[PDB]
């Protein structure tokens, strides 16, 4: 849920 | 253009130079998308539209959406970057194409892709099965589809309940663009922007077409970038005038964190290198690139 995964 | 692009390649730099954008990029405030009641319609909580580029829905109850108007003054061209619809915000995406007067809307990303949802299916997939928005009193309806191999055209109907209006809409699906992927050719990436510069929905009579991905940064990021480059290529009459850095930086004021990997950014390069044949007076590399693209079967 954190687009830099 | 091609001697900075060779350089690069040679020095293997795209990564530094990827980083340099990040350093230098706009960095704008997000309060109306931190507000704790707009906590479910962000999909990503590290991606914001900044306030003052934000598109605002014409709604009393609450304007927002995760959406930014990317207005690009000197080559003449608005985007609406907006991320893949939640199930909750697919009354309001098409309340903001309605709004907005969009005329199309190019979406590069699949549904479900490696596994996570990426998406909601925010468009109907049937003729006979079309999609009531009660909320923002719309209806959408398929009326035809265009098949190619890496990509569908359909044509849907939107319709306001509540005047009555009706208005068509041009929905552009790559469907072979992976998360923080490539495509895979400038061929099929130029045959697809082509695509829909042909059918008119970039056209300033319209309002801005409307891009979104996943979170509507990388592959929408590079997609306008490419398409703002060679617009602006033509408009000043000299290919190798335009710098691809320090248009993607512009792009960045209004919209955080568009192109999301140093490959997307080598892309872009290559396909507005590609694409400067057209520009420079080759209009027929285009039927070229069809071929390449293998749109067919």
């Amino acid at each position: 849920e954190y687009y830099k995964v | 253009m091609e001697k900075e692009f060779e350089q690069i390649d040679k020095s293997g730099s795209w990564a530094a130079i990827y980083q340099d954008i990040r350093h230098e990029a706009s960095d704008f405030p997000c309060r109306v998308a931190k507000l704790p009641k707009n906590k479910n319609r962000n999909r990503y909580r590290d991606v914001s539209p900044f306030d003052h580029s934000r598109i605002k829905l014409h709604q009393e109850d609450n304007d927002y959406i995760n959406a930014s108007l990317i207005k690009m003054e000197e080559a003449q061209r608005s985007y609406i970057l907006t991320q893949g619809p939640l199930p909750n915000t697919c009354g309001h995406f098409w309340e903001m194409v309605w709004e907005q007067k969009s005329r199309g809307v190019v979406m590069l990303n699949r549904v479900m892709e490696k596994g996570s949802l990426k998406c909601a299916q925010y468009w109907p997939q049937k003729e006979e099965k079309e999609m009531i928005f009660e909320d923002t009193n719309l209806k959408l309806t398929l009326i035809s589809e265009d098949i190619k191999s890496y990509y569908t055209v359909r044509q849907l109907e939107l319709e306001n309940l509540t005047t009555q209006e009706t208005r068509e809409i041009l929905h552009f699906h790559y469907t072979t663009w992976p998360a923080f992927g490539v495509p895979e050719s400038p061929a099929s990436f130029l045959n697809f922007l082509f695509k829909v510069r042909e059918s008119g929905s970039l056209s300033p009579e319209h309002g801005p077409v409307v891009v979104h991905c996943s979170a509507g940064i990388g592959r929408s990021g590079t997609f306008c970038l490419a398409d703002t480059c060679l617009l602006l290529m033509d408009k000043r009459k000299d290919p190798s005038s335009v710098d691809i850095k320090k248009v993607l930086l512009e792009m960045r004021k209004f919209r955080m964190g568009l192109i999301a990997t140093a490959d997307q950014l080598r892309f872009s390069y290559l396909a507005v290198i590609e694409g400067a044949k057209f520009i420079m007076g080759d209009s027929s590399v285009q039927d070229q690139w069809k071929e390449l693209s293998h749109e067919d079967l």
